[PDB]
């Protein structure tokens, strides 16, 4: 019943910047208002209770204010470990309600990926499928181009990527690209290469192996 | 410090009901204000309902009676049942304690602490299937890993050496393959000088299929 409106839905800022997030309640909720922080893969954790009080253990760069309908959460000096989504929640009514959340992203300097390639295991080939894996480790920004070449033939439509969330310590990403073939097709070619383009690389980086060798 | 432990992930067919359990231990009280919250993939927290220490329930109207919270005081356990499941109900279901934690200014203030670890309920008619685990075999820094292929539903957890190896680990979000099954890799960067001396084992757990597999990854 009591609708909470949170804005912005996302923001990005550099380490040390001041970050402000807003929560608006549809009716007066006095100071019955909590803020939570949710990191990737984890349950949310309370940071602020009764609108303006820091949970014990929380760093003092966090604060909150507001009474009535308008509330703000402030980070005075954004830190890498503050990468998370923040939620407000009203406790005025027994029917609890949440704001929509604000995702906080961290801007940092460019970092080039370390590139690794893994041939399929002999165990997997017995099952009839070959997975070839290219790893881009610890880079920034997230945008990257990964191209598979088989015997210098640009591949299309037979690979899938996965990318991590920003690292809580160094704010980098890691990415995988998986080329999936039949054992049959895999054994018809020799050179397997993933080629990486990224802002932090002056020219594309290529990692490759030769089947069997 | 009370701790809340939930039942495991599972797939449920559309139209069926799911019952998720929340078991409390380690506190000083015999019953608690327990609330239930869910989070669909890429969505926010959505409050569902709660139960008081004397077992009065309150439900958000938006669920239209599909939610029932019950208690078994003998086991210190709270249950949330969500009925008439549809694919939009796929979500991590969380319990939490919502107790009074502070009073000031003439008022008392409730908040969610601690939380259960969450229970991923996948609404689908596809069958459970455990994963196959393959090694990603490795001067300077080396990379090695485990490829965890062809399982359903989410989730899979991966640790290295039981969780004793955490530095340099990246466990990638699962990808849905066109076969309808999930796949994922977990990798770790280690000093190359350690290869052939240090043992590296990935522990893969797919609770929905009761699959616990270890794979030693060697060069």
């Amino acid at each position: 019943d009591i609708q909470m409106t949170q804005s912005p839905s996302s923001l990005s800022a550099s380490v040390g910047d001041r970050v402000t997030i807003t929560c608006r309640a549809g009716q007066n909720i006095n100071n019955y208002l909590n803020w939570y922080q949710q990191k990737p893969g984890k349950a949310p954790k309370v940071l602020i209770y009764a609108a303006s009080n820091l949970q014990s253990g929380v760093p003092s760069r966090f604060s909150g204010s507001g009474s009535g309908t308008d509330f703000t959460l402030t980070i005075s000096s954004l830190q890498p470990e503050d990468f998370a989504t923040y939620y407000c929640q009203q406790s005025h009514s027994t029917v609890r309600t949440f704001g929509q959340g604000t995702k906080v992203e961290i801007k940092r300097t460019v970092a080039a990926p370390s590139v690794f390639i893994f041939p399929p295991s002999d165990e997997q080939l017995k099952s009839g499928t070959a997975s070839v894996v290219c790893l881009l480790n610890n880079f920034y920004p997230r945008e990257a181009k990964v191209q598979w070449k088989v015997d210098n033939a640009l591949q299309s439509g037979n690979s899938q990527e996965s990318v991590t969330e920003q690292d809580s310590k160094d704010s980098t990403y890691s990415l995988s690209s998986t080329l999936t073939l039949s054992k049959a097709d895999y054994e018809k070619h020799k050179v397997y290469a993933c080629e990486v383009t990224h802002q932090g690389l002056s020219s594309p980086v290529t990692k490759s192996f030769n089947r069997g060798e | 410090q009370v701790q809340l432990v939930q039942s495991g992930a599972e797939v449920k067919k559309p139209g069926s009901s799911v019952k998720v359990s929340c078991k409390a231990s380690g506190g000083t009280l015999n019953s608690y204000e327990i609330t239930w919250v869910r989070q669909a993939p890429g969505q926010g927290l959505e409050w569902m309902g709660g139960i008081t220490p004397i077992f009065e329930t309150t439900y958000a109207q938006k669920f239209q009676g599909r939610v029932t919270i019950t208690a078994d005081e003998s086991t210190s356990t709270t249950y949330m049942e969500l009925s008439s499941l549809r694919p939009e109900d796929t979500a991590v279901y969380y319990c939490a304690r919502d107790g009074v934690r502070y009073c000031g200014g003439g008022r008392c203030y409730n908040w969610f602490d601690p939380w259960g670890q969450g229970t991923l309920v996948t609404v689908s008619s596809a069958s459970t299937k455990g994963p196959s685990v393959f090694p990603l075999a490795p001067g300077g820094t080396a990379a090695l890993g485990c490829l965890v292929k062809d399982y359903f539903p989410e989730p899979v957890t991966v640790s290295w050496n039981s969780g004793a190896l955490t530095s340099g680990v990246h466990t990638f979000p699962a990808v849905l393959q066109s076969s309808g099954l999930y796949s994922l890799s977990s990798v770790v960067t280690v000093p190359s000088s350690s290869l052939g001396t240090q043992t590296y084992i990935c522990n893969v757990n797919h609770k929905p299929s009761n699959t616990k597999v270890d794979k030693r990854v060697e060069p």
